């Protein structure tokens, strides 16, 4: 029941970019609580939460609309519903993410986010599994 | 909240990546508007990154977040004020 | 009966803390062995991956089961 | 608000043991440390000993054969105990809070310890 | 086998580039590149009126700030020092529930940050944070990077100031001078802070990282003694720093100080 | 270690006078460019109270007459106008090595 491949990317780009957001929210909100000085507490948090916010929103909406173009694009080719397409074009989004830099930098990015998106095809079966019955 | 998980995925990303395509036109020009008087190669090429990539973002979050704070005050209260 | 908030929401919170125990130990598998006992030791460094890994998964997942 | 309080143990005899207990209140004893400093009436002010923010101790040197400090943070207190007295330890004897760049604000009432028979 | 290969492929996509390049400066890439100058320009020109809206004009107004510094770019000299007389013109113009519950009470940092806070009734974390990515750490990298020592003398402190200059010592006793640029600097941030003494001095940790290149000329001839045009190293910079209580009326300084300074 | 010493150790003064009170040291307690020397002031039936800290900085809730300046190993203190309640004994307190010390000591009255 999702929606077609060219326009889900979008779709996944808003919801990373919304996650991204309120997770840096109670990130700097808890992190401008902690190092503010006594007196100016709340101040200091919500100019942290102003100042850094929008950082997090664009690196996690950039990381998941990538995603979703790569995995689009390999389930157009592929044609299959197999998840091995959830790690392969996780993968290259690991190699299109670190390019500047060095080819070492590329090699770790790119496996270890391949073993993330691995595991996390792992975990899924026990939940898949044993939450229907 | 109430959530309802429409209008605010679309309206974010439509206009996320309409502004991160904007910011890196106007980085690429004001990358190549400074060139430098010398022809190393590489270097041009590191100067004119550096400044893609400072250009972007900058020009991309802050649309999204606009974006985002407005449509959330927006179905925060479209279905309570319908009077 | 899929519209219950509460819920997607419990889904999310316990998917995010099971995948969060698990790359815990993914990060502790190299980091121990690479940078020896460290500071804090050797214990301290694998329960400080276990528990940076399952809050900055299960925040994350916990605002995903809504979106 | 940040008050210190001591115990009132006087009038000992000589060759005796000395224990003093400063209950801090309005801070925490593993953020703060705390000196203890002697004044007697002959021999000007002098410094005994700290215990530091860290959980460290230390001690003078012309002290160190008996004194001990030591400090429970559960219910913010810190002892302070003297194993040998004589007749030239007549004095009152302070416990004070050190902040910021090593300074003694907030002191305690202190109390007067007097060696007769 | 694999390890014979990294000799072997690395020359063969080199031999191929400067071709390429060769096939970029020649003149029909030229005139390529200067078309799509001149036809860029002139799209830059086609859509100044729709530039020049005032309703583009207002949202412009609302996005664009001072922020883009945030996400990296260097500062020239002249405009810095022409930014801070602006900004001076301004101006002048068992876990128990106890260890729950303590999450209000007061921290090292609380104690630091009251105590500048006591000293300068201006200073918060972002206001600094500010003054250090515009006007400080640019200043210091350059500085350092460039081997002038009168603009590190009001900085450092004693010994990484002692340092430096047993450090430049030798590379007077070898006949070179040294010459760099800082390409850019990004990620300017308080790392912590804590307070590092017995005696409880407060003190402020920033972390930055930057793109530069590092070579030494003969101050004779000329030519290259170390280092080479290409090859744009990164580097990080980790530095601790201080305030004095007095010589707060002291400009250029204001009354900060580094005590350590460590380049990764 | 550092044996420290209070130069005007009987002093008077009329109301609204300068008082100045000068300690010295046998060494140097700068360190990171700071000097560590505190004032004291006791009353003659109570605790010390700090009045001046790292040389320059007012206590808390200290009224703005104390004041405190010097460096290398000399420091001073003065009060420019004498108010009849600081009647008092004064002393002066490195915190810079180990073995921490007190002056001798000052008294301080009016004619
Ligand atoms: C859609 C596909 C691309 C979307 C954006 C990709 C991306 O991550 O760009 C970086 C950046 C994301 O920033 P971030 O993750 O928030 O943090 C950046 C850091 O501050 C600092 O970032 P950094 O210094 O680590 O460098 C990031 C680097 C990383 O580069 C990439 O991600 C390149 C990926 C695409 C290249 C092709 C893939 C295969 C080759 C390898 O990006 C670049 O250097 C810019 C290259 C983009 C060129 C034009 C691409 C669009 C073609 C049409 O995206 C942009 O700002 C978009 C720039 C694109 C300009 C063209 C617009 C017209």
């Amino acid at each position: 029941s999702r929606d077609p491949c060219p326009i889900v990317i979008l779709n996944d780009f808003g919801g990373a970019f919304a996650m991204g957001a309120i997770g840096g929210v109670v990130w700097h909100g808890i992190k401008g609580f902690r190092n503010s000085p006594l007196g100016e507490r709340g101040s200091g948090a919500m100019s942290a939460i102003k100042a850094r916010a929008p950082v997090l929103g664009g690196n996690f909406g950039v990381w998941g609309g990538l995603f979703s173009t790569f995995d689009c694009a390999v389930k157009a080719v592929r044609k299959r519903e197999d998840p091995w397409n959830a790690i392969i074009a996780g993968f290259f989004t690991g190699g299109a993410l670190a390019v500047r830099g060095g080819w070492r930098h590329t090699r770790n990015s790119s496996i270890t986010c391949a073993c993330l998106l691995g595991v996390i095809e792992g975990v899924g079966l026990m939940f898949q599994r044993y939450a229907a019955w | 909240s109430r959530g309802w998980t429409d209008d605010l995925c679309y309206g974010t990303g439509a206009v996320y990546l309409l502004g991160l395509g904007i910011g890196g036109f106007s980085g690429m020009m004001q990358g190549l508007q400074n060139i430098p008087p010398n022809s190393p190669g590489k270097l041009q090429l590191n100067t004119v990154l550096n400044h893609i990539t400072k250009r972007g973002p900058f020009l991309g979050n802050n649309a999204g977040i606009l974006a985002l704070s407005y449509n959330i005050i927006n179905s925060t209260i479209d279905a309570l004020r319908g009077k | 009966q899929q519209p219950s908030n509460w819920d997607k929401f419990k889904m999310g919170l316990m998917m995010g803390t099971t995948v969060g125990v698990c790359t815990g130990i993914l990060f502790g598998g190299f980091a121990i062995a690479t940078q020896g006992p460290g500071p804090d030791g050797v214990v301290r460094t694998l329960g400080k991956y276990i528990a940076g890994s399952a809050g900055t998964f299960g925040l994350f997942m916990s605002i995903g089961s809504i979106i | 608000q940040v008050q210190l309080k001591q115990s009132g143990p006087g009038l000992v005899q000589p060759s005796q043991s000395l224990s003093i207990t400063c209950t801090v209140s309005g801070f925490s004893l593993t953020t703060y440390g705390v000196h203890w400093v002697r004044q007697s009436p002959g021999k000007g002010l002098e410094w005994l000993g700290v215990m530091w923010r860290g959980g460290s101790t230390d001690f003078n040197a012309a002290f160190m054969s008996r004194l001990s400090i030591t400090k429970d943070n559960s219910k913010s207190q810190v002892f302070f105990k003297m194993n040998s007295l004589q007749a030239d330890d007549t004095a009152i004897y302070y416990c004070a809070r050190y902040g910021n760049y090593d300074a003694m604000d907030y002191w305690g009432q202190g109390t007067s310890v007097t060696v007769s028979s | 086998g694999s390890t014979i290969v990294g000799k072997t492929l690395k020359k063969t996509g080199e031999t191929m580039e400067h071709i390429a390049t060769k096939a970029w400066e020649s003149e029909l890439g030229k005139n390529t590149r200067k078309a799509a100058a001149a036809t860029a320009k002139k799209l830059d020109e086609s859509f100044e009126p729709v530039r020049q809206t005032k309703i583009y004009k207002e949202v412009s107004e609302v996005i664009d700030d001072g922020e883009s510094s945030r996400y990296g770019g260097f500062i020239t000299k002249e405009q810095r020092r022409l930014k801070r007389e602006r900004d001076l013109a301004s101006g002048k113009r068992r876990k128990i529930t106890n260890k729950v519950g303590g999450f209000f009470a007061e921290t090292e940092s609380s104690r630091v940050y009251s105590q500048f806070k006591l000293m300068d009734p201006t200073f918060s974390n972002e206001s600094f944070t500010r003054h250090l990515r515009e006007y400080i750490v640019p200043e210091i990298l350059e500085a350092y990077v460039k081997g002038d020592v009168k603009v590190l003398k009001k900085w450092f402190s004693e010994a990484p100031f002692n340092v430096y200059a047993a450090q430049q010592k030798i590379f007077k006793e070898q006949d070179v001078y040294a010459d760099g640029r800082i390409l850019d600097i990004r990620g300017v941030e308080i790392v912590s802070a804590k307070l590092l003494a017995p005696q409880d001095i407060p003190v402020l940790v920033v972390g930055c990282r930057a793109q530069e290149i590092n070579l030494y000329r003969k101050k004779k001839t000329g030519e290259i003694a170390a280092g080479d045009e290409a090859n744009i190293l990164m580097s990080s910079y980790a530095m601790v720093f201080t305030r004095d209580p007095e010589q707060i009326d002291d400009d250029e300084t204001e009354g900060w100080k580094i005590l350590e300074f460590v380049r990764g | 270690d550092i044996v420290l010493t209070q130069s005007p150790a009987s002093l008077a003064v009329s109301l609204g006078q300068r008082a100045t009170i000068s300690c010295r040291a046998s060494e140097s307690v700068d360190i990171y460019g700071i000097s560590f020397m505190n004032w004291f002031q006791q009353k003659p039936g109570q605790p010390p109270k700090l009045l001046i800290y790292a040389t320059s900085n007012q206590g808390s809730g200290v009224p703005a007459r104390f004041s405190g300046s010097g460096s290398g190993t000399d420091f001073s203190l003065n009060i420019h106008p004498m108010e009849e309640d600081d009647t008092a004994m004064y002393f002066c307190q490195q915190s810079k090595e180990v073995p921490r010390t007190f002056g001798g000591g000052t008294k301080l009255e009016i004619k």
